[PDB]
């Protein structure tokens, strides 16, 4: 369901459009017991419309020109986005950072209610990996061995450590080369290339524009697949077998087809 | 006594949600459940 | 209880004084795999949580269900699991005794 | 060389004694695994009763 408060609207309509969409999501949660998704784009335009509404009322603006009720207005909007005994509402919100300042009052107020982070990187999209989610910039607060489990936490930490080692070695490879690296470094950079290739995935909604059938990989399949790549159990497979493939059984099937076609 | 329709609907929805959450659809939870000890296979002592 | 699961083991100190490393590298597995049976032994007690029946009596208008469930819980006792590996281990022990007797005879010679 | 050969035979005899210790530890480990499986099934029964309550 769409709401689409336009940019030519008065500031009151742009301030209440997020509440309208939240009301539709709240009906889907309370009266159906669903795990609703709410998309807000943009959430900085919500703050800007609230600031314009408060400035039209003649109130005294707070620091950096914002409304004095910025924290409580954000709180009242965001505390309705939670999980209750009937259902839950999960909100993915597009965030604009003014003047690239993360200490600005509107991003700093937004970050207090954030439970995760998904950073879409232009550089990863230049590498052909889709979705272009940055694996190091993106973070979550449920990365804990009590909510997601010990195995999920250890594998995610291992993948992050290997990718951090790859990013450290990228500068060395760029300035000197790859032949002088040790056998451990060559194994690390090969596993890291296979890990960052396995992060790509075909999407069903783009399957007309891509020609690849979309995959919905279950969480245990991703856990098992990255555990296999982390332990070096797929060192003999080529890197291209990991690209644009959902599960890991389709990775080894693509590697078998590559070997047979060779 | 003379309850409204919406309260009855919410009661039925909550009872169904708790039955699905507590696994009452698989077996009746008001009685004593039965258990089966999953027959164990130890590691090979020999090589 | 927790007697022969949580608070008992076998002395590995005299075990490591004979094994010729690469000859008996499976001892590195044996000290580790049995440690797995110690790690799950860190969990798994007899009664992990006693049931406060008084709390359920106070939290329920009709306490007859609480008394019925308490009676059913007291009427059921799980015994120790069946064993069929004892005869195999005894046969391995007897074969080990025969081979040790032969090896001792050869060592004496 | 003769004295070292004698001491190596003594070490072989001690290895046989520690093999007896290994077999005793084997049967102890089997009993530990069986008892631990009994504790898990006791835990599973208690957890199910708590879920019914």
């Amino acid at each position: 369901a769409l709401v689409y408060g336009q940019m030519n609207e008065p500031p009151g309509a742009r301030a209440r459009v997020a509440l309208t969409g939240l009301t539709v999501a709240e009906y889907f949660r309370d009266q159906e017991g669903q795990d609703v998704l709410l998309f807000i784009d943009n959430i900085f335009r919500f703050t800007q419309a609230g600031s314009e509404v408060s400035a039209l009322l003649g109130r005294i603006p707070s620091a950096v020109g914002y409304q004095p009720t910025l924290a409580t207005d954000m709180g009242t909007m965001q505390e309705r986005i939670t999980t209750t005994k009937k259902g839950s509402i999960t909100s993915v919100q597009a965030i604009y950072v003014p003047a690239d300042d993360l200490t600005d009052p509107a991003p700093a107020t937004t970050f207090a209610h954030l439970d995760a982070t998904t950073v879409l990187s232009r550089a990863i999209a230049e590498l052909g990996i889709y979705p272009a989610v940055d694996p190091l910039d993106s973070t979550s607060r449920i990365l804990d061995p009590n909510i997601i489990g010990e195995e999920h936490y250890n594998i995610a930490r291992g993948v992050q450590k290997i990718l951090q080692d790859y990013k450290s070695l990228q500068d060395i490879i760029a300035i000197l080369g790859m032949d002088e690296l040790s056998e451990e470094d060559k194994l690390i950079v090969s596993r890291a290339r296979k890990i960052q290739r396995f992060l790509s995935q075909p999407f069903q909604v783009a399957e007309v524009f891509t020609g690849h059938a979309g995959k919905l990989v279950p969480i245990k399949d991703t856990i098992k697949g990255f555990k296999m790549i982390l332990n070096g159990e797929l060192d003999h497979l080529p890197e291209v077998a990991f690209y644009m493939v959902g599960p890991i059984e389709e990775v080894v099937a693509k590697a078998e087809k590559i070997a047979e076609s060779q | 006594l003379e309850a409204s329709t919406e309260i009855q609907r919410e009661l039925d929805a909550e009872l169904d949600k708790l039955k699905k959450m507590y696994g009452g659809d698989t077996a009746d939870l008001s009685k004593f459940p039965s258990f089966h000890f999953e027959d164990p296979v130890v590691d090979p002592i020999n090589m | 209880a927790s007697k022969r699961i949580a608070r008992s083991s076998i002395d590995w100190a005299k075990m490591a004084e004979s094994v010729p490393e690469s000859q008996k590298a499976m001892y590195n597995q044996f000290k580790a795999k049995s440690d797995g049976y110690i790690r799950k032994a860190l969990s798994y007690p007899e009664q992990p949580s006693p049931i406060n029946w008084e709390h359920y009596r106070k939290s329920l208008t009709n306490p007859a269900m609480v008394d019925a469930f308490k009676k059913q819980y007291e009427a059921l006792k799980v015994p120790y699991p069946e064993d069929k590996v004892s005869s195999q281990i005894d046969a391995q022990e007897a074969e080990a005794k025969k081979e040790i007797t032969k090896f001792i005879q050869e060592s004496r010679g | 060389g003769f004295e070292e050969a004698i001491t190596l035979e003594e070490r072989a005899q001690k290895s046989a004694e520690a093999q007896i210790m290994l077999f005793q530890a084997k049967r102890e480990n089997v009993q530990f695994q069986l008892e631990a499986a009994y504790r898990a099934r006791l835990h599973h029964v208690n957890n199910e009763i708590k879920k019914r309550l």
